[PDB]
């Protein structure tokens, strides 16, 4: 019951999933070897690990995750790391040659010889689940594998699994910094998949996470490890509603109905608070109102897209820990009283609240100070057209004289696919503007 | 054997950081190049004694 | 005519219909037969402009479900 | 014919502290720290419960 | 005098240890209330 | 049926028959990283020559871990001196060394033998290391080697020749130095042990001699956790029985003198490794030192191989990083204080409170916070081995103290 | 996965000899083939460059290949010579005479049968060949002509596999061969039309590095080839060791070659300190990037000031944090947008490897597709016009079977490449 | 199952002498005829080539054949010459003159009755004789003529028994007999209709293998005979020893002879490695396949590049995995379809035996019915036509009783055979 299948695609998805699972194992009680102490279990009928782990008769708790990469450079690290015993030897699928920042290579030449094995692993994960809420795919559309093979896997999953919910946590290209030159191409090519075959899309660009780590975690050397730790914390905060009981329990579709107003309007920004260091934790009034204000501030958000420059459509706040409904409602009221953030006219309430009694647990050697109360934001807002317009401008600049297009053409794509993807993303941005426009 | 112990003991090579080598090969005074390719079938392979 | 290689094979060939399972993963080491090229080398028949070998796989239209 | 001169040999230990120089690809062990989790009702409580009613 | 044969080029690309302002790539403007 | 289980080289599959003795051995050191390593080698009697290899399991091309071998000591006719007493004299002259040198013998390659190859041929080891033979196969052996020299130096087990310390430095091929303790030094050691049981560790003798091991946590290049005179004086001060009123100058001086001559007695009782004086500042100099192992053989009894291996197995199961360190959170999540008789039937202690007390037992590592070294673990179970006599009881205690999965995680 | 390396000519053979010395030191390989290494990660991915034998001896996937067996004798009698396989040595009976025609059509045509016979074996001896890497000099006869013949046949047989050609481009000031313009012009268009990513290296820039960047007293070709060995190891460190942001040869090609003909890059290594200079500089990501983009550190002699960077790539090594490295690699663009290209946002590719080189805190290798290599191409072409206009040193090539219009069509490719570089440098948005 | 061997001429005598050297070493049989081996499998099937006497001495089932008793006495003086039965040495009084005419018609006939008598006695002694075997040279006088006579008479007397023949082919480079074209022409048209299959052995191929591949400074004719005897012994490895996939001489014939006249094969052995190079390589089934299909290891001097493999057979020795021996046979066809015939899917038969030869990890004998035997046939036909046009050395054959019609129809048969191979070389599906 309440299972959610994690699908990590690409290198970035692999490290994000590694962080997510090292957080989940310590959250529930599972050791790095995959076993679970009898004490980390209320009784014979305890089932918190059920949604994320399957209990084997030999005592292991195998995660319900599929790691998937076209090169072994990350799965071998996983199999040499601390969770080799935890992770199933299968459901850890790797290829031989990487797509090498090529959507064409990941979606038309080498992703096609991997997608059916990936689907078989996904099916063997799902048939073990009697109450599967949905899939949670972690990837970065910046690279080649996560864009191409991610799109292929999303398409085939949408084809074969019908109307199962699909949360795509994707690391979009950042407005300023990037680690590729064909990354705008990859993002523009994968945006159609992220729009149609991803039921709810979440933006996790490295930029806002880096700035947040610098300014709030007091970390002079932020890195991918810290970014993935924070992303895993956000994922755990969102999905803990069905893991631990609370005053306002929600499920996947339960917050999806309140989050998604229209089928094409499902891209939602994310934020987390109080994401602060141990030194800063004992210097600040970590109240529910304070953490809610930090959430609604762009400082705490994980995507470089200012909502105060746009209009909110539906904000879902997952509170965890010692929160109280009165504190939640008072925070919501003092957020309405602020005029820096405007809700769309046709959505008077625009607020979903989900309260969970389990406070977040910090990984040892981590950076987040474990705070007794926390809150995560999944907000649908019209401001998100900013990032799509900017990546469209980057794509237009790159494609003005058809640079770097010969690989995409020669690895199994028509020249018109770029134009089709560009017009699809332009239509997406235009429909965000139409829905955000006043009556 | 003590002599066998010293013979086993060997010096481990320094790391080859670029730009820190100083042309050590110039201090050989005899540069005769034995013709080990084309006239030698063994190609000067080194094999230990029995 | 050829019937096509069976699904879920661990044996890989070149330019044939391939199952989506990771068949290439199980390729083992291969013995090759050389072909004489010194005879084909000809100073008169030389390298032209635009004559380089480019690996271009055919592009097949893929329908997108909306 | 004069005999050839012997090849000049460099000393094996030019620097007084050459021994300290490390020659291992991974010299330092990975840094790892751990803190004991605070035991509380949150550790085992607040867990979803399923029973058959039987 | 025998002079070394050096390429006649000079350096042009310079960076810093913590170049960007406050190690924040972009800082959101504040709208008052 | 004969060849169904046969390999490429089974005796039935091969038409040729070979003469060799195949021995698996493991290195002896305080380092858990080294103790994890497994070694295999073989001895050919035709040439009286044996080779040694280390096996490591890391992922191959197919995505799953594979075992492969790294030359630990290449094939060679290794020679040991016939006379350990005359080894020093033979080292002076080349001809005397040749006369004294003898090749190894098949009798040397029995189980539990402690063999020494000399300087390492690989960089995995930084000094001369001892190899304990854990298994021997003589199925393909057809001939028995005999030493040509009249006097024979044979590798022997530590249990085979007790009250001896093996020192690789003094003589090539490994040698045994007897340890002589009189009744005075012996019962002084027992009293020091008992004062540690009472004062540093509280009521619990396990924590008592765990507190003993505190000044002796560093592991040298050759393993063999050493005791310098400063370490011994720290041990005497930690024994804590030698106390004085701080306001009384005469009493303070008397206590200091008692600590000094107690340290002198303890240090001089045990055999000393000769100090080294390297010419260059780079090469490490070692002071006069005694082995923590030979000291603890007397101060807490003798531990047998099964007990030692059970200790190592528990440590390996608790250690996931394969870095010879256990996190305090791992210690917390695996202590089984909750099903403990005292909390369940006796109700003297509560589960959480006993668990947090056990967490407080482990001292903080200066280098890495929240990490429990294998020296920590070995000293703590030295406590249990000292306090109990029955090997079956020790095995049961190790089975029941840690809620470990007991799966076989050794690569072999 | 695996990378197979061929080394042509005396220059390329010495380059590969020092490269294999460096790789053997990095992976802990004794010259006697037996393993001697230090960490587990060394043998996690040693098979990319080494094939194992029955006894565990590791033999490089190296094809030593040249008409003069003297360099073969030198490399095999050297310190790490006993590492190479015997059959991997291919030798003729007479030298190339520094003649592209002799190396490419008369002498190299007879040896190419055995060259390809051993090269196919070494290429299919691995589970998944990533690509080919040929080290050579364009000024010589056997290194340039016969090496490009090998490149053409290897591309014909393996169209999809990636190709690198570490070519040591000559310079008139350091002209160590008078037919260097002819040989270079004949080989550059072969590289253009049959090499996935060439690698231009110039003795002028290496010597400038040795004089001012290193301040070496008497640096010999061993010291000089240490740098090319460093960059050759750096371009595959991502394959050989795990990293936070891994990459590969096809990764570099895709992120660095905007158009098929523009695949020529200029190299650079950092850190690279002078003799008495370590105590005067603190090794950090900032100074790594400063020396990487630093002009004199470019080990190909062409001033980046006069050109604009089409693409750049930085293969950083060592345990780091990605935020500082991409801070540096974005801020360099931010305050040097004049030296970059506007219509390609973020001309820079970044890769991170978790294993630093032997005895270094950090390191980086630079791949630079700067448009100012058109200056080197034009300087080669002008002197090619000078020699070809008077038929000087042309009777050798004509009598070795080649036709005169070969030179004309190669220089036509030169002019086309120069024109493409110029019209992509001056193009606007 | 028993195989009885015949040794025709001095070529056959020395070849069979070294063959019995190899067989005695394999079965642990000393020259005195006793057994000092260390395995039961030596006695398990020792009856295939040996017959035990009353005293336990193992006499080989061998017949020796020569007009020249000089080679007879040399074999007797050999280290293992006492093994053969004294009555199995059949010799004449006059030499063969290196003449097929007097080796097949005049002097061959006066001894053919006695040699048939002794062969018949050997077949009687055999519990159920599976195959006659012959070792000889087509270019000789008595090895060729009397060998053809005996194989023909064996064909009529034993039509249901396998007829192995091991024929040494001449070559212009090695040519040490001016009438090699005549003898080969007169012998090929006998072996076509009198031998079930006939692999060809060529001395320049042997020399090339022992020089370029095996790298012996002074390889002797003795270990050249050892090299041929290795395959001659491995052809019946499954006959003499158990295996997961056994096969015998008829199994080879039926899986290697698509049509009755197309039965001219080539040997191949692996691992044939120079001692100075096999320290550098790791013995494996994959490179055993690489060698067996490699042109330089083809111990008949006719490349497979210009021909298409009708059928092939790989008899592996040593415990192995069936696919690691099977993909190496399959994907070779998959990737070299230009060198394999389409209308014969899976051209290679594989066989596995548990016992490998002495001092080896594992071995393999390759037997290929490649279409390139037409090259040898065309060469010998052209040489024969050149000599026959001027009737050179024809008087030595016509004075012994032949007529030109025999030569004309033998040459016509060989030309039909070369046309016959060419038709399937260029045949379409
Ligand atoms: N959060 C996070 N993002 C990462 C990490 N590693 C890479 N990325 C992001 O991934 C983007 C590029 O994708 P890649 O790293 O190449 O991974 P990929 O999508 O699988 O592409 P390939 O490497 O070609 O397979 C970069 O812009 C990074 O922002 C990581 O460890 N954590
Ligand atoms: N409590 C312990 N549990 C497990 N291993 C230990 C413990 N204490 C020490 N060791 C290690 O076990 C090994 C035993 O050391 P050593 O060979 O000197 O012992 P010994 O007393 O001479 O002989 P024996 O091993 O036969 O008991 C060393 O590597 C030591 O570091
Ligand atoms: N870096 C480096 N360059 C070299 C070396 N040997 C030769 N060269 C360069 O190669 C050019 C001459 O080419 P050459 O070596 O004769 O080519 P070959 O005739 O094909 O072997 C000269 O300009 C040298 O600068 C070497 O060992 N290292
Ligand atoms: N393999 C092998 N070949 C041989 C031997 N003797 C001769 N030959 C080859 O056979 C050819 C000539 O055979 P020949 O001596 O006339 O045979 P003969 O008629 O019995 O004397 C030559 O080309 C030799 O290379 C031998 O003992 N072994
Ligand atoms: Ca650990
Ligand atoms: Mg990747």
């Amino acid at each position: 019951m309440r299972e959610a299948i994690c699908i990590h695609i690409g290198q970035a998805g692999c490290q994000v999933g590694n962080a997510c699972w090292e957080l989940f194992c310590l959250e529930h009680g599972i050791q790095p070897d995959g076993s679970m102490p009898s004490d980390k279990c209320i009784g014979v009928e305890d089932d918190a690990f059920n949604t994320f782990f399957s209990e084997t008769g030999a005592g292991k708790h195998v995660p319900r995750c599929l790691f998937l990469d076209l090169e072994p450079t990350v799965v071998d690290e996983v199999r040499t790391g601390t969770y080799r015993q935890l992770f199933n030897p299968e459901q850890l699928v790797s290829g031989k040659e990487d797509a090498a920042n090529n959507y064409a290579r990941g979606h038309y030449t080498i992703g096609k010889e991997i997608v059916d094995l990936a689907l078989d692993r996904i099916r063997k994960l799902a048939d073990n689940c009697t109450g599967l809420q949905g899939f949670m795919v972690f990837h970065a559309v910046g690279g080649g594998t996560g864009s191409g093979l991610g799109a292929l896997l999303l398409e085939r999953l949408s084809v074969d699994y019908g109307k199962k919910s699909k949360l795509g946590y994707t690391v979009y290209p950042s407005p300023q910094v990037s680690t590729a030159v064909v990354e705008p191409y990859n993002c523009v090519l994968s945006t159609h998949s992220l729009l149609e075959h991803t039921d709810v899309a979440t933006m996790l660009d490295n930029e806002a996470i880096y700035d947040l780590t610098r300014r709030s975690l007091d970390i002079e050397r932020p890195s991918y490890t810290n970014v993935n730790r924070l992303i895993g914390q956000v994922v755990s905060s969102l999905t803990a509603s069905l893991r631990f009981d609370g005053a306002l329990n929600v499920d996947l579709t339960e917050f999806q109905t309140n989050l998604v107003p229209y089928p094409r309007i499902h891209f939602v920004l994310t934020s987390y608070a109080p994401v602060v260091s141990a030194e800063k934790a004992y210097h600040e009034q970590l109240s529910v109102a304070d953490i809610t204000n930090s959430v609604f501030e762009p400082a705490g958000m994980l995507t470089k897209c200012d909502p105060r420059h746009g209009k909110y459509m539906s904000c879902c706040l997952m509170y965890r820990g010692d929160v109280v409904p009165k504190d939640v409602n008072a925070a919501i009221a003092t957020i309405k009283t602020k005029r820096t953030i405007q809700f769309v006219d046709w959505c008077p309430t625009g607020f979903k609240c989900g309260i969970n009694y389990q406070p977040p647990t910090v990984v040892p050697g981590g950076d987040l100070a474990k705070v007794q109360r926390a809150v995560c934001m999944i907000a649908n807002s019209t401001a998100i057209a900013e990032v799509f317009a900017r990546i469209d401008h980057k794509f237009d600049l790159m494609y003005s004289k058809r640079a770097f297009v010969h690989w995409y053409v020669g690895e199994g794509m028509e020249e018109g696919e770029f134009s089709e993807a560009r017009e699809d993303l332009a239509a997406l941005e235009k429909d965000y503007e139409e829905v955000g426009a006043e009556s | 054997a003590y002599a066998q112990s010293q013979k086993m003991q060997k010096e481990f090579r320094l790391p080859m950081v670029p730009g820190l080598s100083c042309g050590e090969e110039m201090m050989r005074r005899n540069y005769d190049r034995s013709q080990i390719h084309g006239v030698r079938l063994d190609c000067a392979t080194v094999i230990a004694g029995v | 005519a050829e019937p096509g290689k069976p699904s879920y094979s661990t044996f890989f060939e070149k330019a044939k219909e391939y199952d989506g399972t990771n068949v290439r993963f199980f390729k083992q080491r291969e013995a090759v037969i050389g072909k004489n090229v010194g005879d084909t080398v000809d100073p008169q028949k030389y390298l032209k402009k635009g004559d380089g070998i480019r690996y271009i796989v055919p592009a097949t239209h893929e329908e997108k479900v909306y | 014919v004069p005999p050839r001169a012997p090849d000049d040999v460099v000393s094996k230990r030019p620097y007084p502290f050459q021994a300290e120089i490390n020659r291992k690809l991974v010299p330092l062990p990975k840094d790892q720290t751990s803190h004991p989790r605070t035991l509380d009702y949150t550790t085992v409580g607040f867990h979803l419960i399923l029973d058959d009613g039987n | 005098p025998v002079k070394p044969n050096n390429v006649p080029r000079q350096t042009a690309m310079f960076t810093r240890k913590d170049p960007l302002k406050r190690s924040l790539f972009s800082e959101y403007p504040y709208m008052p209330e | 049926s004969v060849r169904m289980n046969a390999s490429l080289y089974s005796d039935v599959v091969r038409i040729e028959r070979g003469d060799y003795l195949r021995f698996h051995c493991e290195q002896l050191s305080a380092d858990g990283r080294d103790t994890q390593r497994y070694f295999f080698g073989c001895y050919y009697p035709r040439w009286h020559g044996f080779y040694l290899e280390e096996v490591r399991s890391i992922i191959g091309n197919m995505g799953y871990c594979e075992l492969k071998h790294f030359p630990a000591y290449p094939f060679d006719v290794y020679l040991k001196p016939a006379d350990v007493t005359a080894a020093a004299d033979s080292a002076k002259n080349c001809d005397a060394d040749n006369a004294n040198a003898t090749t190894y013998i098949t009798d040397d390659f029995q189980v539990d033998n402690i063999l020494v190859l000399g300087p390492p041929q690989n960089q995995r080891d930084d000094a001369v290391k001892r190899f304990k033979i854990v298994s021997v196969d003589t199925s393909h052996l057809k001939s028995k080697t005999f030493s040509l020299a009249p006097v024979a130096n044979l590798n022997s087990s530590s249990v085979q020749n007790p009250d001896t310390m093996l020192s690789t430095l003094r003589a090539p091929g490994g040698e045994r130095v007897p340890v002589q303790l009189n009744s005075s030094v012996l019962d002084v050691l027992t009293q020091l042990r008992d004062a540690y049981i009472d004062h540093a560790g509280g009521g619990i003798p396990e924590i008592g001699i765990k507190a003993m091991g505190r000044p002796f946590r560093k592991v040298s290049d050759d393993g063999r956790r050493w005791m310098t005179r400063d370490g011994v004086r720290q041990l005497v001060r930690g024994s804590r029985a030698f106390g004085a009123h701080a306001d009384c100058l005469s009493d303070t001086r008397h206590a200091l003198q008692t600590i000094e001559d107690m340290t002198d007695t303890i240090f001089n009782a045990f055999p000393h490794e000769e100090a080294t004086y390297p010419v260059a500042p780079g090469e490490e100099a070692c002071e006069e030192r005694i082995d923590y192992d030979v000291f603890m053989d007397y101060i807490r009894g003798h531990m047998n191989s099964t007990r030692k291996k059970a200790v190592f197995e528990v440590f390996q199961q608790l250690d996931y990083d394969s870095d010879s360190n256990i996190t305090i959170k791992d210690i917390q999540a695996t202590f089984n204080a909750q099903e403990h008789p005292v909390v369940v039937s006796d109700a003297i202690f509560t589960a959480e409170k006993l668990l947090k007390g056990f967490l407080s037992i482990w001292d903080e590592n200066q280098r890495y916070f929240g990490l429990v070294p294998y020296t920590e673990f070995m000293d703590y179970y030295n406590g249990l081995s000292a306090i109990i006599e029955d090997d079956a009881v020790f095995l049961g205690i190790l089975k029941t103290t840690w809620k470990v999965p007991n799966w076989t995680i050794k690569f072999v | 996965r695996e990378i197979v390396s061929c080394q042509a000519g005396q220059c390329g053979n010495q380059i590969g000899s020092k490269f294999w010395e460096v790789i053997s030191d990095e992976h802990g390989v004794d010259p006697t083939g037996t393993y001697q290494g230090d960490s587990d990660l060394q043998l996690e991915r040693i098979n990319v460059y080494f094939d194992e034998s029955s006894g565990g001896r590791y033999v490089p996937r190296a094809v030593l290949m040249d008409l003069e067996p003297g360099t073969m004798d030198s490399v095999r009698a050297g310190p790490y010579g006993q590492l190479f396989r015997p059959d991997n040595f291919i030798f003729g009976q007479s030298g190339a005479g520094n003649n592209w025609a002799k190396g490419h059509y008369t002498e190299g045509a007879e040896l190419i049968d055995s060259v390809l016979d051993v090269c196919r074996k070494e290429a299919e001896s691995c589970d998944c060949l990533q690509g080919f890497q040929l080290s050579h000099s364009l000024g010589g006869g056997t290194g340039s002509g016969m090496g490009t013949l090998l490149i053409s046949k290897l591309r014909e047989e393996y169209p999809d596999r990636i190709m690198m050609t570490f070519s040591v481009i000559p310079s008139p000031r350091v002209s160590d061969t008078v037919v260097e313009p002819y040989n270079t012009t004949l080989s550059v268009h072969q590289l253009v039309e049959n090499s996935d990513e060439s690698m231009c290296i110039d003795n002028e820039a290496l010597y400038d590095i040795c004089f001012r960047t290193l301040k070496l007293t008497t640096p010999t070709f061993g010291d000089l080839n240490h740098l090319v060995a460093a960059v050759m190891s750096g371009v595959t460190c991502c394959l050989r060791f795990p990293g936070q942001l891994n990459s590969d040869l096809r990764k570099l090609a895709v992120n660095l070659v905007p158009f098929p003909r523009l695949h020529f890059f200029m190299m650079g290594f950092a850190p690279l300190t002078s003799r008495g200079s370590q105590q005067y500089r603190g090794l950090s990501v900032a100074e790594l990037t400063q020396q990487m983009f630093d002009a004199k550190n470019m080990m190909q002699a062409a001033d980046p000031r006069h050109g604009r960077y089409l693409t750049a790539s930085a293969l950083f090594r060592g345990r780091m944090s990605t935020k500082e490295v991409d801070e540096q690699m974005l801020n360099v663009q931010n305050k040097n947008s004049s030296y970059f290209i506007e219509w390609i946002p973020n001309n820079i590719k970044s890769s991170i490897c978790d294993i630093p080189p032997k005895g270094l805190k950090m390191s980086v290798t630079f791949i630079g597709n700067n448009t100012c290599i058109q200056e080197m191409f034009r300087r080669v072409g002008e002197q090619f016009t000078g020699m070809f206009r008077r038929k000087a040193f042309l009777h050798w090539y004509t009598g070795e079977g080649m036709d005169e219009m070969e030179f004309t069509e190669a220089e036509s490719n030169m002019n086309d490449l120069v024109s493409e570089y110029q019209q992509y440098q001056d193009a606007t948005v």
